[PDB]
DNA sequence: CAGGATGTATATATCTGACACGTGCCTGGAGACTAGGGAGTAATCCCCTTGGCGGTTAAAACGCGGGGGACAGCGCGTACGTGCGTTTAAGCGGTGCTAGAGCTGTCTACGACCAATTGAGCGGCCTCGGCACCGGGATTCTCCAGGGCGGCCAGTAAG
DNA sequence: TTACTGGCCGCCCTGGAGAATCCCGGTGCCGAGGCCGCTCAATTGGTCGTAGACAGCTCTAGCACCGCTTAAACGCACGTACGCGCTGTCCCCCGCGTTTTAACCGCCAAGGGGATTACTCCCTAGTCTCCAGGCACGTGTCAGATATATACATCCTG
């Protein structure tokens, strides 16, 4: 059969998105996360339609921003793999921990 | 300055005192202002190997090593100063370099 | 709603990363990244639950959630 | 020629948690400067706070807002339990 | 009528007056009502009540009765929910809190 | 060791003294 | 006499009265000079003038007419001078500037 | 509402590219935050020296210390024709 | 007029701040690259800083000019002035 | 033979780092930085004249800016499993904070 | 190198839901006129930076060995990506319901404002104890030369 | 024939020999702080004007549910690229003397500019009155979404 060599269905899926604005985590898995997080700090919120939205606009751009950072910080410890290892580094030089 | 012929090889060293041996009172440059010569009686503490003793003595300090590690020479061990007697030095040091290894050759047979 | 965290998926987050420029991702991080995203939500929320709060209304509307993230230094556009 | 500042209070406060120490002067321009800090992050805050409700006016409750946001964790349950047991004990004693 | 000062009906430490007044000068809202200031003196006077025990059990530990900033900076880096509301601010001669990397002590 | 704070008690303790 | 726009008088676009109303009420000072919202009023349209210039310019080179917020994120991501501006802020609907590092590329 | 003001800006920069009714919520939302940096920074500014009066010094120094580079050249550039244009009339 | 002041910042000195950090073992290269930064970090604080001190029309840059200028790019400092 | 007993290479830097970090003095030296801010600044605005305390407050920020760098490219060096810190990390580490 | 297979890019045509323009409207802004309070303008003075002088010693520069980490190479084995097949639930489009967002009107409690009053917190003086400093022992820390200890063959005891 | 203990090489922890650091006992030094005028800002007693607290009401927007298509998830198989652990090599930085240097200290000064007042002035806040530009809503062509169907583009795989 044909099968394309690891990494070369990688590349294609990066340009595939990075040239897209699409939203990628799912909508309706998301607005039951916000609200289970909602309870407690208050009990019986109700969300505006938006203001789902405006955080899944923010929490997909934190994290693509976390994984440049920890992508930087594998091709820095020479090996391609991203690795918990990376992600708690770049958090912790952010100082944003 | 003097040279001090440690074993197979001599190395850097200075004068640290000017002695006449048959007065049996030596004469050293105190530490710090310029501090003058004195002339001061051998120590009984001190102790002298004959070869720097027989002919005119003096004790030296080693440059690089610490002066409360620095000790005595003979004076066979002492040549004065000369860039032919820094050379005689470096053919051993040479000498010494592959002394090392030379040795490495039974441990490379130990090895292998 | 006992675990929704385990709903932002294995390619929820493959996706994102893929956007983010990376190649080949570890597989401890799927779990790991659910433990960071977490950890931002709890604060942005508990932010503009405040804002909401204070208002007297009960709803988090999106000039909330705009606010809660300026204080974060993640200012947002395009809603107010 | 005078340049008011919180060195009287931070000192007066400083007696009470440590009837012994003292405090020495570079060391109190950090306090008279953190205050200062402090009191123009909160206040700074309940200033866009009453501002985007559209409340003209500052008052309490907006300093309790203010806190929860700024003060993190365990201060912000604390801070905000000492600021009522002043405002109430001073409305009832007025 | 006898004049009792402000701070002392709320009991606070810190001045409420002073602040009152702050509030209006620094031009914070276009009004400022009566409650803010002894509720906002209260929590400075208590966070400032908070730095200071912390830094003075320091004091005692190095064996030096006064607070000095070297003290400060030790009683704030150490806790961890006051070194987040600090996070940003830097203490004039205040040192390090000290810190090695395991991989680096020897072997 | 010589110089150390030892982190004697961190959780708040609200004003026990008041 | 007619009244004719501050404004229009400055030649700018943005209002002059409506910067002017806006800087009163915000309480940044008791008091706000009759030039203090002109100048604002132009450092306003020049910053503008110039995110929907390099915007415009991704429209033709992206053959769509209307500007959608990505023709935003393309005309400050790509401008350094604009970038620090912008360092901050995230723009919703905006994607993220296309690479790839060299070590990744085969 | 700036987005009347944005679109008279930019059928003026580019007489036929037209907005999208997202973007103008993008620079609505943008105009409004450069806006109160400066007005801010300016109102702080104003603090620090005493003075009480916001006035044009105060914006001017207050856009140079936001604006990186050669934006702070040409914003005050563009700024002190306005006032000099307003003061003309 | 001042010139070749940056080499002033002497190579130990780069090291005894290292230390402080928690560094071990420093490369050849860190030196000359650490002035680099330094060098960069003072041309926006001291910018800002006189932009201030130009405001104000009074030639000496005040002390509480500094803080104004930390305070505003993020890294507050306390006790200076105030 | 002849040995001068010197520590192991290691060994004076950590004892140093131990000696520093509970010590709190300023480490660059005060006047030839006092004359590097007075050439920076002469570079903006000719003819300054700098109170005594700015310079002081500038050297008590610069110093705090590159130990948090120092204490953060370390980070990065550990990072690639080893000691030596190196310039391809303050690189690094000042990338990652955005900061550039 | 040669060549099929693949994926994205490219063209033509077909709808739409959506942004651009029209039109009415009313609310904020422009005209006009002060008023006093903020801001600029002039000596002045003094205190506080810049500047020079010389001793001096703490420290920076410099030199050399070698000890250990940087780095390159390599073997590898497993945790990855890729593809298929199945199976979830996400998205879309409705139906129906109602908390509750937003807005009105009423008017009372609250805060701005002011004159007179007074004591809190200011600057200035002065002092003596907390503490930096130095000295020399006592004590700890580190480095290293000499030193008991399983792993092998050799000759062991022998089925 | 098989079988396997002993001997010699194998090779540690442990004392010492220094260096570094702590302890403690004086020995001045100066600023923490206590005290003293006093003044000017906080306090008190009163009025006035309205911001918002409060109550009621009109509709939006959100929640709940649900049935259908289908795209995304999930699990399994597999094959191989890479993280990583090991070895080896060498260069380069740490350690520690020497040798040079310029920071520092203390000391004097000079004049420069930041900090008061006096004065005087002129500019913006406040107010009243009139109207047209910005807003909201309506609509109506239309550029972009969408479906479908070429034209190369890279990717392997010999």
């Amino acid at each position: 059969p044909h099968r394309y060599r690891p990494g070369t269905v990688a590349l294609r899926e990066i340009r595939r998105y990075q040239k897209s604005t699409e939203l990628l985590i799912r909508k309706l898995p998301f607005q039951r996360l916000v609200r289970e997080i909602a309870q407690d700090f208050k009990t019986d919120l109700r969300f505006q339609s938006s203001a789902v939205m405006a955080l899944q606009e923010a929490s997909e751009a934190y994290l693509v921003a976390l994984f440049e950072d920890t992508n930087l910080a594998a091709i820095h410890a020479k090996r391609v793999t991203i690795m918990p290892k990376d992600i708690q580094l770049a958090r912790r030089i952010r100082g944003e921990r | 300055r003097c040279l001090a012929f440690h074993g197979p090889l001599m190395y850097e060293a200075k004068i640290l005192k000017i002695w006449d041996p048959s007065s049996k009172m030596y004469t050293s440059i105190p530490n710090d202002a310029t501090k003058e010569i004195k002339p001061q009686k051998l120590g009984e503490d001190e102790s002298i190997p004959e070869e720097i003793i027989n002919g005119k003595c003096f004790f030296i300090h080693y440059q690089g090593w610490k002066s409360s590690w620095d000790e005595w020479v003979g004076y066979d061990r002492i040549r004065a100063y000369n860039e032919e007697n820094i050379a005689m030095k470096k053919r051993l040091a040479n000498e010494a370099k592959e002394a090392k290894k030379s040795l490495l050759e039974q441990q490379k047979k130990k090895k292998l | 709603l006992r675990d929704n965290i385990q709903g932002i998926t294995k390619p929820a987050i493959r996706r994102l990363a893929r956007r983010g420029g990376v190649k080949r991702i570890s597989g401890l991080i799927y779990e790991e990244t659910r433990g960071v995203l977490k950890v931002f939500l709890e604060n942005v929320i508990r932010d503009a639950v405040t804002y909401t709060e204070h208002a007297k209304r009960k709803t988090v509307t999106a000039m909330d959630v705009v606010y809660a993230l300026k204080r974060q230094g993640r200012t947002l556009y395009g809603f107010g | 020629t005078r340049k008011e500042s919180y060195a009287i209070y931070v000192y007066k406060v400083l007696k009470q948690v440590h009837p012994d120490t003292g405090i020495s002067s570079k060391a109190m321009s950090i306090m008279n400067s953190f205050v200062n800090d402090v009191f123009e992050r909160i206040a700074g805050e309940a200033s866009r706070l009453a501002h985007y409700n559209k409340r003209s006016t500052i008052t309490s409750r907006e300093i309790q807002t203010a806190v929860r946001l700024l003060l993190p964790g365990e201060l912000a349950k604390h801070a905000v339990s000492e600021g009522t047991k002043a405002v109430t004990k001073y409305t009832s004693a007025k | 009528a006898k004049a009792k000062t402000r701070s002392s009906r709320a009991g606070l430490q810190f001045p409420v007056g002073r602040v009152h007044r702050l509030l209006r000068k620094g031009n914070y809202a276009e009004r400022v009502g009566a409650g803010a200031p002894v509720y906002l003196a209260a929590v400075l006077e208590y966070l400032t009540a908070e730095i200071l025990e912390l830094a003075g059990n320091a004091a005692r530990d190095n064996k030096k009765t006064r607070i000095i900033p070297r003290h400060l900076q030790l009683a704030v880096r150490n806790d961890e929910e006051l070194n987040k509301l600090l996070g940003r601010v830097t203490i004039a001669q205040g040192g390090v809190l000290p810190n090695i990397q395991s991989v680096l002590l020897p072997k | 060791r010589r110089k150390i704070i030892t982190s004697e008690g961190i959780e708040r303790s609200f004003k026990n003294e008041h």
